[PDB]
C-alpha cells in the first residue's frame, strides 16, 4: 500500500546487485545474466530474494542435452509469452489479517484433533500434524520445541528482546 | 529456580552465537557459562549471595 | 506481537459504543507521544523507594546500586549517579515499572 | 616407505584425505624461468615433469585442497599490494611460481602431515574411551563382543535406563567410512536391541553425531530407549528440530530424508552428517556445515527435552560409582540373555 | 620440595628500577682503540 | 582463567608499570603481568594502590558524614565515596561494620541464630580491595620469570 517503501526496495536491490557485480568489476554494461543472484543457493546460487520487478530475457531459456542419437535442443515456456518476470514474495508471504482469522481456526481445529486422538488411543502422526504445521497465533509447530517445559517459566521475553540493542 | 538459570544461561549465550573471534573476556563469560550449566547449585548459591551482600 | 496489537487497538476503537457517530457534536482524539527522557530522568533514591515497594529490601538495594557504576570509554570515567543504565539485564523491569507509575499519573487511580 | 620410530616402534607412514583413504606416503626461490624465446611455455616449477599417468596417480591420491597450499603462501606478509589493476590477485599468483627448495615439498608434505596426523592419532588412542588397548577403557560397561564390533555402555549417568553404544573395534570415524561387513554387523546388534526393547515394551533412537572428521574421534551408535508413548512422537521432534539447526540459508538443504536410503548411499564420504534412526525404519540426516550452530550432543538434547531431562545429563555427563553404581551392566545382561547372536555356546 | 612461607625481604618496585637500569641493554661498547 | 588474589610481586610490577605506561595504558601493563587482565590492573589500582586511597583509621567526623550519607542517599556508595573521600569498598565496609556494631547491641551478645553465613568453595568477586599475599621464599618459575 505503500508506494516509496516499494521504490526503495527496488532501488536497494538494485545496490546490492551492482555491489556485486563490481565484485565482478562486470563493467557499467548491462546483461549481466541474474540467475546467477536468483539461483536457489542448493545449485550454487546466492540465494537472493527478490521484491522487485525483474524480468530474465529470453536468450537465457535454451538448454541442451548429448545423447546416445545427438544432441537435443529442448526449451523452457516458448508459445508466445514474456512472462518469465521472478516470482516477488508478496505473493508468498501471508497477510496478518488472514493470519489472525486463520490462528483461531487452526488453534480450536488442533485442539479437537488431539482431543480426538487421545479419546481413540494413539499418539499424534506426522500427518495430521502436517495438515497444520504453519499456522497459528504461535504457531503449532512450537508445541513440539526441544523444551515446552522450561520455556513456561520464560516471562516477559519481548521487552526483553527489544532492550538487547543496549547489551 | 534451575529452570530460571537454564533461561537466562540461554538467553546469555545466544550473544555470543553468531561470531567467532573472542578476547579474554568473553572466554571468561563462556566458561562461567559452562560452569553454571556444569553445577548449577554452585551458581545459585553464588548468585544468592551477590543478591545478599554485593553494594559496589 | 506489534502488528497484532495494531490490529487489536483499530478494532477496539471499533467496539466502542457508538464512537463514529458524530450528530450531537462528539469528538475523537487521538494522542501519540513519548516519555522524552525517561530513561535520563529517573532518581535513582525515589526508585529504591518504589523497589521496596515492589520486591525484597536486598533485591531492591542490589537493583539501585547496579545503576550507580562507573563508565567508561577510552579516556573517559563518570558514575551514574542520576539515571539508569538502559544495558542492564533487569532494565526491562525499571523500565516498565517506573512507566506503569507514570501511567498513574497521567490516567489517575479511578481510571 | 617411510619409517619414523616413535620412542621404539615402527610405524608406516600414511596420510588420510578428506574422504577417509589412507594412502601410503613415500620417500632463496629463484624464479625458475616461466619462458622461452618471447613466449611463456610452461607456469609452475615442474610443468615438464609430470606425465598423464602421473597425473592420473596424483589426481587419485591428491588430497582436495590444491587451492590452500598456495594461498597461505601468498596471503603472508612482506609482499606488496594489490593496486587494483594491472596487479590483481590473479597476476600475483602467477609471479608465485618458484623452484622449491630440493624436495621441499615433499618434505614439508611428509613431515607435517605424517607426523601430525600421527601424532594426533597416537593421541586420540591413547585417552580413546574406545579401542580395547587404550589408557581410559572402563572394560565393565563391555556387554557384547563380536567379529568387529561391540556393545559398550556410557561411561557417565546414561540419560535413560537401558542407554547402549554400539561401537566398532578400531577406529573408522564415521558410518559412511565403514566397510559392508562392519556395517552389516552394527545392524545386526540394531535389529537385535529393536527385538530387545519392543518385547520389553519400550522404542528406540539410533543416533549418529559426526563432527569435522579432521580430530579422529571414534565412532559410536547411540541406542537410547524411551517409552512407546513417546516414541511415537519422535520424528516430530527431530523433524521441527533439524529445520530450526544450522546457519540460516544453507546450502545443502536440510534434513534429508532416510526412509529407504540409508545413510551410506544418502551422504557423500567425507563430510559431517548428524543421523538419526527410529528403531527398524531410517529416520533423517543433517549435513552439517557451520561447526558452531550446531552442538556436538544435539541428540540426547532432543531426547532430553521430550523426557524432561536436566541438561547435565547430556552435556559433560555425571560420573558415578567406579565399580558399584556401573553395575547396571549386571541388569542389562539379564536383559540381553535371550537375544544374544553372538554365542552358540549355552548347553 | 618447594615451600610457601611468608618472607623477609619483600621486593619493591625501585629494587626493579635498579635491577632494570643495571642490565644495560642500551649501551653499546665503545669503539676499540684504533 | 585471569584473577585471583594479588600477590606482592604483581604489585610492585604493577607500580613499576605505571611509572613506564601511565594510567592510560592498561592493555601494556597487562602484558607485563600474567593472569591479570587490564581491567583488573585498573581496578586495583584505583582501589588500592592510587596514593589518595586513606588506609589509615576512621576518624570520627568521616564516619558522621558517612552515616549521614549514606541514610542520605541509600546504596549509592560511588556517589558517596568521592564526597567522604574513601574507596566506596572502604565505605561500604565500614558502613557494615557500623551497622554491625549496633544491631549487636541492640539484640544479641555474642553468638545464637546462625553460625556462618560467610562464603565458602568461591571465589571473591573483588580481589582487587585485598591487601597482597607476601612473596613465598621458593618462589616458582612463574614468579620469577615475570
Ligand atoms: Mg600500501
Ligand atoms: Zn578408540
Amino acid at each position: 500500500n505503500t508506494q516509496e517503501l516499494l521504490d526503495l526496495l527496488v532501488k536497494c536491490e538494485n545496490k546490492i546487485q551492482t555491489r556485486i557485480k563490481i565484485g565482478l568489476n562486470s563493467k557499467m554494461p548491462s546483461r549481466f545474466p541474474p540467475v546467477v543472484f536468483y539461483t536457489p543457493k542448493e545449485l550454487g546460487g546466492l540465494g537472493m530474494l527478490s521484491m522487485g520487478h525483474v524480468l530474465i530475457p529470453q536468450s537465457d531459456l535454451r538448454w541442451s542435452k548429448q545423447t546416445d542419437v545427438g544432441i537435443t535442443h529442448f526449451r523452457s515456456g516458448m508459445s508466445h509469452e514474456e512472462d518469465q518476470l521472478i516470482p516477488n514474495l508478496y505473493r508468498y508471504i501471508q497477510p496478518w489479517e488472514s493470519e489472525f482469522i486463520d490462528s483461531q481456526r487452526v488453534w480450536a481445529e488442533y485442539a479437537l484433533k488431539r482431543q480426538e486422538a487421545i479419546a481413540q488411543n494413539r499418539r499424534l502422526t506426522l500427518e495430521d500434524l502436517e495438515d497444520s504445521w504453519d499456522r497459528g497465533i504461535p504457531r503449532i509447530n512450537t508445541l513440539f520445541q526441544k523444551d515446552r517445559h522450561t520455556l513456561a517459566y520464560d516471562k516477559g521475553w519481548r521487552v526483553r528482546t527489544d532492550f538487547k540493542q543496549y547489551q | 529456580d534451575t529452570k530460571l538459570l537454564i533461561l537466562a544461561l540461554e538467553r546469555l549465550k545466544e550473544a555470543y552465537s553468531v561470531k567467532s573471534r573472542l578476547n579474554q573476556s568473553q572466554r571468561e563469560e563462556l566458561g562461567l557459562i559452562e560452569q553454571a550449566y556444569d553445577n548449577p547449585h554452585e551458581a545459585l548459591s553464588r548468585i544468592k549471595r551477590h543478591l545478599l551482600t554485593q553494594r559496589a | 506481537p506489534p502488528p497484532l496489537l495494531v490490529y487489536k487497538w483499530c478494532q477496539g476503537i471499533n467496539n466502542l459504543q457508538d464512537v463514529w457517530e458524530t450528530s450531537e457534536g462528539e469528538c475523537n482524539v487521538m494522542l501519540e507521544s513519548r516519555f522524552e527522557k525517561m530513561y535520563e530522568k529517573i532518581d535513582l533514591t525515589l526508585l529504591n523507594r518504589l523497589l521496596r515497594l515492589i520486591v525484597d529490601h536486598n533485591i531492591a538495594d542490589y537493583m539501585t546500586a547496579k545503576n550507580n557504576v562507573v563508565i567508561n570509554y577510552k579516556d573517559m570515567n563518570h558514575t551514574n549517579s542520576y539515571g539508569i543504565i538502559r544495558g542492564l539485564q533487569f532494565a526491562s523491569f525499571i523500565v516498565q515499572y517506573y512507566g506503569l507509575v507514570m501511567d498513574l499519573l497521567v490516567l489517575g487511580l479511578h481510571r | 616407505s617411510g619409517v619414523e620410530n616413535e620412542d621404539q616402534q615402527e610405524v608406516i607412514l600414511v596420510r588420510t584425505d578428506q574422504s577417509g583413504r589412507v594412502w601410503p606416503v613415500n620417500t632463496k626461490r629463484q624464479m625458475v624461468s616461466t619462458h622461452e624465446e618471447r613466449e611463456r611455455v610452461r607456469y609452475f616449477h615442474d610443468d615438464d615433469n609430470l606425465s598423464l599417468n602421473d597425473l592420473v596417480k596424483n589426481e587419485k591420491m591428491g588430497t582436495a585442497e590444491n587451492q590452500n597450499k598456495l594461498f597461505m603462501r601468498m596471503a603472508s606478509k612482506f609482499m606488496g599490494k594489490t593496486d587494483g589493476d594491472y596487479y590483481t590477485l590473479d597476476d600475483m599468483f602467477v609471479s608465485k611460481a618458484a623452484e622449491r627448495e630440493r624436495l621441499g615439498e615433499e618434505e614439508e608434505n611428509q613431515r607435517k602431515k605424517a607426523i601430525a596426523e600421527h601424532r594426533s592419532l597416537a593421541a586420540q588412542m591413547e585417552k580413546c574411551l574406545y579401542c580395547f588397548d587404550s589408557s581410559q577403557f572402563p572394560k565393565h560397561l563391555i556387554v557384547a563382543i563380536g567379529v568387529k564390533v561391540y556393545l559398550c555402555l556410557p561411561n557417565v549417568r546414561s540419560l535413560t535406563e537401558g542407554h547402549c553404544l554400539i561401537v566398532p573395534l578400531q577406529h573408522h570415524r564415521a558410518a559412511t567410512l565403514l566397510d559392508e561387513d562392519i556395517w552389516e554387523e552394527i545392524q545386526m546388534f540394531r535389529k537385535s536391541l529393536v527385538k530387545m526393547f519392543e518385547d520389553k515394551g519400550l522404542d528406540c533412537i539410533f543416533l549418529e553425531t559426526n563432527m569435522s572428521m579432521k580430530k579422529q574421534y571414534h565412532m559410536v551408535y547411540e541406542c537410547i530407549p524411551l517409552p512407546k508413548e513417546v516414541g511415537d512422537m519422535a520424528p516430530i521432534y527431530f523433524k521441527k528440530a533439524i529445520m530450526e539447526s544450522d546457519e540460516e540459508w544453507s546450502m545443502n538443504k536440510k534434513l534429508i530424508d532416510l526412509s529407504s536410503k540409508d545413510i551410506r548411499k544418502s551422504v557423500p564420504r567425507g563430510l559431517p552428517y548428524f543421523s538419526v534412526d527410529f528403531g527398524l525404519h531410517g529416520g533423517f540426516a543433517h549435513v552439517i556445515e557451520d561447526q558452531h550452530k550446531f552442538p556436538h550432543y544435539f541428540g540426547k538434547e532432543i531426547i532430553g527435552g521430550m523426557l524432561d531431562i536436566e541438561p547435565r545429563l547430556w552435556r559433560k555427563g555425571i560420573r558415578e560409582s567406579f565399580e558399584d553404581q556401573r553395575k547396571k551392566a549386571l541388569q542389562f545382561a539379564q536383559w540381553w540373555k535371550p537375544y544374544d547372536f553372538t554365542k552358540s555356546k549355552n548347553y | 620440595v618447594k615451600n610457601k612461607a611468608p618472607a623477609e625481604v619483600q621486593i619493591t618496585a625501585e629494587q626493579l628500577l635498579r635491577e632494570a637500569k643495571e642490565r644495560e641493554l642500551e649501551l653499546l661498547p665503545p669503539p676499540p682503540q684504533q | 582463567i585471569k584473577g585471583g588474589v594479588w600477590r606482592n610481586t604483581e604489585d610492585e610490577i604493577l607500580k613499576a608499570a605505571v611509572m613506564k605506561y601511565g594510567k592510560n595504558q592498561w592493555s601494556r601493563i597487562a602484558s607485563l603481568l600474567h593472569r591479570k587482565s587490564a581491567k583488573q590492573c585498573k581496578a586495583r589500582w584505583y582501589e588500592w594502590l592510587d596514593p589518595s586511597i586513606k588506609k589509615t583509621e576512621w576518624s570520627r567526623e568521616e564516619e558522621e558524614k558517612l552515616l549521614h550519607l549514606a541514610k542520605l542517599m541509600p546504596t549509592q556508595w560511588r556517589t558517596i565515596a568521592p564526597i567522604i573521600g574513601r574507596t566506596a569498598a572502604q565505605c561500604l565496609e565500614h558502613y557494615e561494620f557500623l551497622l554491625d556494631k549496633a544491631a549487636q547491641r541492640d539484640n544479641e551478645e555474642e553468638t545464637t541464630d546462625d553460625p556462618r553465613k560467610l562464603k565458602p568453595g568461591e571465589i571473591d568477586p573483588n580481589p582487587e580491595t585485598k591487601p597482597a599475599r607476601p612473596d613465598p621464599i621458593d618462589m616458582d618459575e612463574d614468579e620469577l620469570e615475570m
